[PDB]
């Protein structure tokens, strides 16, 4: 079965790819939108 | 010598005060009403003065069971009657 | 002419506006009586 | 010249006498297993695995031959008590000899290489400097660790060739070595059954074979190679010793918390089982089992196994021992000779009263007894002029069920104060404190020595990572910094990326 | 018998070897203790 | 006597003390604030009863 | 008393007495010291950090160094442009005269704290006393943490010289 | 710009610190956290 | 010059704050430790773990304000928002503790961003490492004392609880339970925080004593340039002085300046080995030899016996209140007392 | 440099010092293994733990 | 024994003190 703290830890562990996700989708695009100029 | 606006320009200009007092008096005053609203007590979980004990109780209500500690903590807060 | 949204913006206000809206609370509870 | 603390640096840029260096290393360690072990051996009695057995007598190596299978002595006896038994050479003495002897080769095998270090494998055959090629080697090695892992799971745990490892019942009372079957469903990953170890050797061995054969066929790609420094021994160095304070931390708290690994027979029971009196429940158990079956108290209490009684006592915790009190649990308390029985403490109105235990944290605790209810019955006071609890005024009496002193009964006041001071400690014991000069003391017991060594030297590793990783990472500015460097490149905004020249 | 170029020659000046002596001893002063328990 | 209630508390190696238990201890409380020196004792005997050495030092 | 031990227990007498650890004094002198410590080894690594190449990797670097060279054997301008950048750059100091007094007079002052809450509770006035501070809606105490170390404080009060009070209160 | 000095800002601002801080005082003395 | 390396550039630019790949690990690691502890002290109780009051809210100052340890009952848990025991809800979270291992571990990883950003910086600007290197000795202290210590232990109930007072209650507890006092590694740990904060001391004084003139002023800050190629002070005065005076001194500024570095860390490092110890109970609580004679010898008194009744004064004293899962109930009659008090 | 019998047989295996793969390479097939091994660890933390209960796996001495 | 022990390690530290004072390795400007 899934038990209920199976449920939990597919929580955390979507919710840790999401924050993790999301910054680097942020960083990635603020890093190309504000280029360095060489 | 790192590009942002020197801070001391910032903080002695007027559009600086214009905003911010609006802004600095806004946010203590919702941190008040935080608190003055008991809305505080209730995100938190935090006995208010009243809500300790019990009228007539005199031990503490400490959780003892890992796995069912959420349903003890709902079981000491209904017995506040 | 200098930018208002820098990494120095948000890093100062993740901190200020915090500490404002706790200093509101704590001189709202020095008035707490039991 | 070198300071005292770089002696060793001058084997970087020597494979030859690098392994010569190793191949002594091996076998002063190889020659430390052979030597610690003939001393226990010199020192081990095998007489009473009930309440003498290895972990009450400073054992440290003998709990290691004993969990893969090394459980006799050419002598005649093995550690679960029997006699008559033919261990074949693999006895505890073949195991130490084994060592010595290995100590011998490898000593001479790094003699020839510290003499012939100049040989021409150690030579990068474009450039004629020494050379390593670490990345091949890593998957060389990495795949004969997987071999290795998975013939110790495939054969020696399951038995299939080998004699499989210990286990027990979950009270520790009739330990012996098994073959086990691997567990390849989720309880594999249970640190409580012995198949998930069976199933890890298997698997993680699979898995060594197979990314061996990678490392060993496919390049590092030139990224990763140049951040990682891949060219400079000392790297390999740092990130090894991050793996070994890993695997030092892990086996720390398996040691402290228990595993099938780390079985209560060999090395002793943990701390919670005393906090959660994990054994005084048992016991009480079988105790009420017996009483419905109809047995007389009497009877109930003869039925409990010493061994189980001994368990539920605190001189075996080893959260009670002293970091400068040294040598075997049996120093402190004494040998332990027989168990008194089950002590029942009762008033002048003939109700039952429990001494309360003390907890691990505490070297000295008072003597309170209270009813079936927490309520206070009676107690040893520190002042006397307004004592209400004292055992004189209580008429506090002790009858002993099972043990030595089954059926007896003592109702003068020093003599019940006495036993209440000992049922703090849980079930009472009779000692031997006379053979080894015992001083009373508690010490800990090899599952407590173990776990602190370990994490203690898995902590002074983790400094040993840091520092050779910045060694690693470092090396162009480890004589010092630039003299020419360019106060350009660390005055703020000259650069758009912190010291980078092509940003100015 | 072709000697090995990675020798270099060791060193503990003055001053290392009595900061080594006090550190030594020092520590002994502080263990000992511990060891005669 | 380091409280004054004669219950002497030995503070040198040769009296069963180690580096860590050892010490020189504080002059008697029947002394108080009283300058004790050597020569304000009947003895030397009475002078290390006391805790003359801690004063002195 | 001049000992190891007997230090000790002078520092748990004291706590018993004037709860020296709620004393304002007392935790200048914790910041005095564990912030000298702190910045010992801050000064020290900076300055080791950057070292100016003088020697070769089989010889100490020490050797770079010689008594009396006029010329300094760090690079103060790369030290800074690191601590600056650790923080943020006006958090650093790039003047070795103000550093340097800073080093001296951090732990100076918080010992000199330490040194007036020893002479200040010499006249017993005391550390900071909540004891009972935390009362709810019927007058019920609810303790803290101050509640606790008053517990462990009582211990040692009531144990301390065991058999030298005849008195029910400890006045000197 | 630069239109309000930099003094009177310090001033004006350290006076809050004092006041708010003031306020946290009297607070130990009056409702919760009293003793009374 | 893919994506990676515009990212690599974007976050290296030398900005007010830097931020570097350490960034990424470190500010959210750090501003959740600190902005969780400010949460905590400010609003939050410990009435169900340990029955106190420990925030602003319920009338706490800043000396005895903390974020306190779960109840003894969790042991070892994580405590994750959605794990077993909170199941996902923030109130319950807060009540059973969820706040301690949550500061805890963002702390530590925090602490790890913090050291990666020492590295990372260092090498950008191309100097050696070793203010990180120093920094190992805060790492292993915070990791031996809230982490490795609370592990050996029932639960991290035994974790010092983040607070002024209650770290305060944290020392008295190791007196009086482990007679920390009295273990050789504590004493390396103060011998190397004092020695420490003396070599602080006595440099920065020797250096502002041994100054050159090199302005007219008599403020002398100003007489210093940055990029000046000269010493700013006379080691050789300085040696002269302290050679003098105390019969030694330095006279190599590199070994000086590392020998600031290698004692207060050292120090630091030892006193987390005992502490490794304790989690074991592995204490150095007694001298045998001295037990066995006092047994014996009624008359026989050191400084050493005397801390051992101050320290079961200490544990009978605090145990009941201090330790409320244990339920304890210690009769007046049993209680640890010398006459009167 | 010596050659022996034994060393002539293995020169291959240390003959390719500094052999690299262009660019990225593997890097990020690597990535993945590192991110599935964290979950791996994160895994056997929670159970041991308590954190993560799963039905049949007791984690006790009583398995 | 014991304290035989503890005063001979004083008194080469003092011994000590006294080499490392008065038979230091001068301080040479050079
Ligand atoms: C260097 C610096 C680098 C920087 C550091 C970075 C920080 C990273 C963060 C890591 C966090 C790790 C948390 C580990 C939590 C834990 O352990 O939690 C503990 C659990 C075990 O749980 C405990 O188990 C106990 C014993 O239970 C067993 O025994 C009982 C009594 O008989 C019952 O039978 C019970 O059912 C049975 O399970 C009690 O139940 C406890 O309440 C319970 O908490 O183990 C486990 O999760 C896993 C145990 C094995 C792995 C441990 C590796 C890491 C820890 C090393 C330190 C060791 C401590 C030694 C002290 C010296
Ligand atoms: C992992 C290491 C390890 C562990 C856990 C054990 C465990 C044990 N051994 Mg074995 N042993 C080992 C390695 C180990 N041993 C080695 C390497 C040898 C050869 C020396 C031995 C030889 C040996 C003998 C001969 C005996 C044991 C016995 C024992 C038992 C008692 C241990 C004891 O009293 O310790 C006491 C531990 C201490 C007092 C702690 C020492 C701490 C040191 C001194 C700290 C030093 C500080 C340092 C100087 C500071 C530097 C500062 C600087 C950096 C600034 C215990 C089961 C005894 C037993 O019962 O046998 C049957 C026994 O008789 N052992
Ligand atoms: C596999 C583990 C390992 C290996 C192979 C090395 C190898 C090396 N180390 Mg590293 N190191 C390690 C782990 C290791 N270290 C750990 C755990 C730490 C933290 C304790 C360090 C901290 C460290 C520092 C701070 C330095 C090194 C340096 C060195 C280099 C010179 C060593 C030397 O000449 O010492 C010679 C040593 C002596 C002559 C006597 C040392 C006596 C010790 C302190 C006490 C007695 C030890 C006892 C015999 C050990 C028992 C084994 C133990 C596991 C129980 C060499 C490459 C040095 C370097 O980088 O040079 C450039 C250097 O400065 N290491
Ligand atoms: C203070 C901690 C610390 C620091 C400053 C360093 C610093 C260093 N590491 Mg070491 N390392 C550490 C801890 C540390 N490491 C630990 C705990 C391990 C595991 C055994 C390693 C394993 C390791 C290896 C194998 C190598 C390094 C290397 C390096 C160097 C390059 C930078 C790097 O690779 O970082 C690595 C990155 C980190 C330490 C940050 C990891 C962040 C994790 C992924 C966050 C996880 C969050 C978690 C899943 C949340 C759930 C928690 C759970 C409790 C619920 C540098 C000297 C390399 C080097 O030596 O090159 C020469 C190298 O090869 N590290
Ligand atoms: C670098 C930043 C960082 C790091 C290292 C952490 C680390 C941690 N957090 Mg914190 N957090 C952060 C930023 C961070 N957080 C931010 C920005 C917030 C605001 C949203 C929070 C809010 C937060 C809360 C509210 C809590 C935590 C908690 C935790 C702990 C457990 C996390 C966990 O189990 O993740 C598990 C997930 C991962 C390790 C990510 C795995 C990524 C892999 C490599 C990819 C696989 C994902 C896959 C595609 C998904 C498929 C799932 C499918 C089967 C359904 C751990 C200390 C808990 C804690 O502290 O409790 C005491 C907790 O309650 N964090
Ligand atoms: C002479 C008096 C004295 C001295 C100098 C010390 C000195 C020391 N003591 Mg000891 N102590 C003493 C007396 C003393 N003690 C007495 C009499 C007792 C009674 C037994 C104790 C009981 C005691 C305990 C119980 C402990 C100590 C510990 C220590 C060590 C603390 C090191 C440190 O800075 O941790 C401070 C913490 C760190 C360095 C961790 C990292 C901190 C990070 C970097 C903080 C970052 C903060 C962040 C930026 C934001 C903050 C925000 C703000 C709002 C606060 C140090 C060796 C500790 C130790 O041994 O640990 C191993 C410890 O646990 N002591
Ligand atoms: C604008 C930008 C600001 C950015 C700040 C960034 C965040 C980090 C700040 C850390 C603050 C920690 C101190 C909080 C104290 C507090 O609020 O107490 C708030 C308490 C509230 O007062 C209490 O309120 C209760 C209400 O029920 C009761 O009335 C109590 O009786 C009463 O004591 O005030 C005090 O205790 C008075 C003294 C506080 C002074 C503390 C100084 C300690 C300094 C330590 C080092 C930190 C340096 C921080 C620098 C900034
Ligand atoms: C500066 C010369 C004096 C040397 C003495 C040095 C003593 C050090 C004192 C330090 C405290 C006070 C600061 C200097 C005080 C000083 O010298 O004043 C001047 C300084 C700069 O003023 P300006 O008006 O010139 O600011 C604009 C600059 O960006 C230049 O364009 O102002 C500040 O930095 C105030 C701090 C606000 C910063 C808030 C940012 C918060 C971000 C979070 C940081 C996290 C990073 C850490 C990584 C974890
Ligand atoms: C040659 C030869 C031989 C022989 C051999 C032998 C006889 C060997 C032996 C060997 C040995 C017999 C070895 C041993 C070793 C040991 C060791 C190596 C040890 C070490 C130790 C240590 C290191 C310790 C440490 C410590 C201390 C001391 C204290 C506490 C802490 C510690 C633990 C840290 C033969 C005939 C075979 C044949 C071939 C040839
Ligand atoms: C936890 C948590 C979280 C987070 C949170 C946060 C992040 C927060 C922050 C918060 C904050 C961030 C706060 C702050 C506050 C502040 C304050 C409260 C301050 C105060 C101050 C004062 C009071 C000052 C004082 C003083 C000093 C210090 C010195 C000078 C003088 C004077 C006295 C002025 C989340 C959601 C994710 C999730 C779940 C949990
Ligand atoms: C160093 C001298 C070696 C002495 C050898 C004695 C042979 S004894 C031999 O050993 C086997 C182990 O594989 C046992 O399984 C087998 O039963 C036994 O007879
Ligand atoms: C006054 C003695 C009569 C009561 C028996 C005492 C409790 S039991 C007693 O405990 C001793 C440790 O103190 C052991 O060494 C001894 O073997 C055991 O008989
Ligand atoms: C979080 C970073 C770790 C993973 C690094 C793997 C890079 S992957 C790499 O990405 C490049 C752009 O950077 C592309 O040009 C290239 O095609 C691709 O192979
Ligand atoms: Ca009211
Ligand atoms: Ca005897
Ligand atoms: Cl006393
Ligand atoms: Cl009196
Ligand atoms: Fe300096
Ligand atoms: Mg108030």
């Amino acid at each position: 079965t899934i038990t209920p703290s199976l449920k939990g830890f597919f929580i955390g562990l979507l919710s840790g790819a999401v924050v993790l996700g999301l910054t680097f989708a942020v960083l990635i695009a603020i890093s190309q939108i504000d280029k360095v100029q060489r | 010598t790192t590009g942002e606006r020197p801070f001391s320009d910032i903080i002695t200009s007027v559009r600086y005060w214009v905003i911010h007092s609006i802004t600095i008096p806004a946010l203590f005053i919702a941190g008040w009403l935080f608190v003055s609203t008991g809305l505080a007590y209730d995100v938190f979980g935090t006995p208010r003065p009243d809500s300790y004990y019990a009228q007539e109780q005199r031990s503490i209500p400490l959780v003892t069971d890992r796995f069912e500690a959420k349903q003890q903590v709902e079981t000491f807060l209904e017995q506040l009657k | 002419s200098y930018p208002i949204f820098t990494v120095r913006w948000v890093a100062v206000h993740t901190l200020a506006v915090p500490t404002i809206f706790f200093l509101g609370a704590i001189a709202a509870m020095q008035f707490i009586q039991r | 010249g070198l300071p005292w603390y770089r002696v060793h640096t001058v084997l970087i840029n020597d494979p030859g006498r690098l392994i010569a260096a190793h191949l002594m290393h091996t076998a002063l360690v190889a020659g430390w297993a052979g030597s610690m072990a003939l001393y226990e051996l010199a020192t081990f009695d095998p007489s009473d695995p009930v309440l003498n057995p290895m972990w009450r007598q400073g054992m440290f190596v003998l709990p290691f031959m004993a969990r893969l299978g090394v459980t006799g002595s050419w002598s005649g006896w093995s550690i679960t008590g029997e006699t008559g038994i033919d261990p074949g050479f693999w006895s505890f003495e073949g195991v130490a000899l084994a060592h010595i002897v290995l100590s011998g080769l490898l000593f001479l095998a790094a003699c020839w290489h510290w003499v012939y270090w100049d040989l021409e494998l150690f030579r990068d055959p474009r450039t004629g400097e020494p050379a390593l090629d670490l990345p091949k080697m890593f998957g060389i090695h990495l795949f004969l660790a997987g071999l290795l892992c998975f013939g110790f799971g495939a054969f020696h745990l399951t038995g299939l060739f080998g004699p499989g490892m210990w286990v027990s019942d979950p009270y520790g009372l009739t330990g012996s070595v098994q073959p086990v079957a691997p567990e390849w469903g989720p309880d594999g990953f249970n640190p409580y059954n012995p198949g998930g170890v069976v199933a890890h050797h298997i698997a993680a061995g699979i898995v060594g074979i197979i990314a061996g054969l990678f490392h060993i066929l496919v390049r590092p790609p030139q990224r990763l190679y140049k951040a990682l420094r891949m060219g400079n021994i000392e790297t390999v160095l740092s990130s090894s010793i991050a793996a070994v304070f890993f695997a030092a931390f892990v086996v720390a708290g398996t040691m402290w918390y228990g595993s099938a690994t780390t079985p209560i027979e060999l090395f002793g029971p943990t701390r919670y089982q005393w906090d959660s009196s994990y054994f005084q429940q048992e016991i009480n158990r079988r105790v009420q089992a017996s009483l419905a079956s109809g047995a007389t108290l009497e009877e109930a209490w003869s039925a409990i196994p010493e061994k189980l009684a001994f368990y539920d006592y605190i001189g075996n915790n080893p959260a009670k021992g002293g970091l400068f009190r040294t040598g075997p649990m049996n120093k402190g308390d004494g040998i332990a000779q027989a168990w008194k029985g089950h002590a029942v403490f009762r008033n002048k109105e003939g109700e039952e009263l429990f001494v309360r235990r003390m907890p691990a944290f505490f070297e000295s605790f008072p003597v309170i007894l209270t009813d079936k209810n927490g309520v206070v019955k009676a107690d040893i006071p520190f002042r006397r002029a307004e004592s209400k609890y004292s055992f004189e005024q209580q008429g506090v009496t002790v009858s002993f069920y099972g043990g030595e002193l089954n059926g007896q009964t003592f109702t003068d006041p020093p003599t019940v104060k006495s036993y209440a001071r000992k049922a703090i400690f849980g079930e009472i014991f009779e000692f031997d404190t006379e053979t080894l000069n015992s001083d009373g003391i508690f010490r800990t017991s090899p599952r407590g020595w173990f776990t602190f060594a370990h994490a203690v030297f898995a902590l002074l590793f983790f400094f040993g990572h840091i520092w050779h990783g910045a060694r690693t990472l470092f090396r162009d500015v480890f004589s010092g910094i630039d003299p020419e460097l360019s106060p350009e490149q660390v005055e703020w905004g000259f650069y758009q990326k912190v010291g980078d020249v092509t940003t100015r | 018998m072709e000697p090995n170029p990675n020798r270099q020659p060791v060193e503990l000046n003055r001053t290392s070897l009595y900061l080594g002596l006090l550190l030594i001893l020092v520590l002994a002063l502080l263990f000992s203790s511990y060891f005669f328990n | 006597d380091i409280d004054g209630i004669r219950e002497p508390v030995s503070g040198s190696l040769l009296y069963g003390n180690n580096i860590i238990t050892g010490a020189v201890v504080p002059s008697s409380n029947a002394i108080g604030l009283h300058f004790y020196p050597i020569w304000e004792a009947a003895s030397l005997d009475e002078w290390l009863y006391n805790g003359g050495p801690y004063q002195l030092i | 008393p001049l000992g190891i031990s007997g230090t000790f227990n002078f520092m748990i007498v004291f706590q018993a007495e004037h709860n020296i650890l709620m004393h304002p004094f007392h935790q200048l002198g914790v910041a005095g010291v564990f912030g000298g410590a702190l910045f010992c080894a801050m000064h020290g690594s900076l300055v080791t950090s950057s070292l100016i190449r003088e020697t070769t990797e089989t010889e100490s670097a020490n050797y770079g160094y010689k008594f009396g060279q006029e010329e300094e054997t760090y690079n103060i301008v790369a030290a800074h442009g690191y601590f600056g950048r650790l923080i943020f750059q006006y958090a650093s100091f790039n003047n070795s005269r103000s550093l340097h007094f800073f080093l001296a007079a951090w732990p100076v002052v918080g010992v000199w704290f330490a040194a007036l809450g020893i002479s200040t509770m010499a006249f017993n006035l005391n550390g900071f006393n909540f004891n009972h501070s935390v009362i709810d809606a019927k007058g019920n105490v609810i303790n803290t943490w101050a509640d606790i170390i008053n517990r462990a404080n009582l211990g040692m009060e009531v144990m301390h010289e065991r058999n030298a009070h005849n008195f029910p209160l400890d006045l000197a | 710009g630069g239109r309000i000095p930099l003094w009177i800002v310090a001033t004006v601002a350290g006076m809050g610190v004092i006041v708010i801080v003031g306020l946290f005082f009297y607070g130990a003395y009056a409702g919760l956290g009293s003793s009374l | 010059r893919g994506w990676f390396d515009i990212l690599d550039d974007w976050l290296k630019r030398d900005r007010f704050v830097f931020v570097g790949w350490s960034g990424i690990l470190l500010f959210p690691c750090a501003y959740l430790a600190l902005g969780g502890w400010l949460t905590g002290t400010t609003f939050v109780t410990s009435w169900y773990t340990h029955g106190l009051a420990s925030s602003y809210l319920e009338g706490c100052n800043f000396l005895t304000v903390a974020v306190s340890t779960p109840a003894n009952s969790m042991g070892h848990s994580l405590l994750l928002l959605w794990g077993p025991e909170a199941q996902g809800d923030f109130t319950r979270w807060c009540q059973l503790g969820g706040l301690w291992t949550f500061i805890a571990l963002h702390g530590a990883f925090g602490l790890i961003g913090f050291m990666l950003r020492q590295f990372e910086i260092a090498r950008l600007v191309g100097v050696r490492p070793y203010n990180a290197i120093a920094f190992s000795a805060p790492i292993a202290v915070f990791v031996s004392v809230f982490l490795i210590y609370p592990l050996g232990q029932s639960s991290w109930f035994f974790a010092p609880s983040f607070g002024v007072a209650a770290i305060f209650r944290f020392l008295l507890f190791f007196q009086g339970f482990h007679n920390w006092t009295l273990n050789p590694f504590h004493m390396m740990g103060v011998a190397g925080v004092l020695g420490g904060a003396l070599l602080c001391a006595i440099h920065g004084a020797t250096v502002e004593n041994t100054l050159f003139q090199d302005g007219e002023g008599a403020s002398t800050f100003r007489a210093f340039n940055p990029t000046q190629a000269e010493e700013t002070y006379s080691m050789v005065t300085a040696n002269r002085f302290w050679s003098q005076i105390f019969g030694i001194a330095f006279s190599n500024k590199r070994w000086l300046h590392f020998f600031m570095l290698f004692v207060p860390v050292t120090g630091l490092w030892m006193s987390a080995i005992g502490v490794v110890g304790l989690a074991l109970n592995l204490r150095s609580y007694d001298f045998i030899s001295q037990e066995i004679r006092a047994a014996e010898d009624p008359e026989f008194e050191t400084f050493y016996t005397k801390n051992l009744l101050l320290n079961e004064g200490i544990r009978a004293w605090m145990a009941p209140q201090d330790q409320p899962h244990e339920n304890f109930v210690f009769p007046e009659e049993v209680l640890p007392r010398g006459n009167a008090l | 440099a010596r050659r022996t019998w034994l060393g002539d047989i293995l020169r291959p295996l240390n003959s390719e010092y500094g052999k690299v793969a262009p660019g990225w390479g593997t890097t990020p097939l690597m990535a993945v293994f590192m991110g599935l091994f964290l979950v791996f660890l994160l895994i056997i933390l929670e159970i041991y733990n308590s954190t993560l209960i799963l039905d049949g796996v007791n984690v006790s001495w009583k398995a | 024994m014991e304290t035989i022990t503890y005063v001979f390690i004083f008194a080469c530290i003092i011994a000590l003190f006294f080499f490392a004072i008065f038979f230091r390795e001068p301080p040479r400007i050079t």
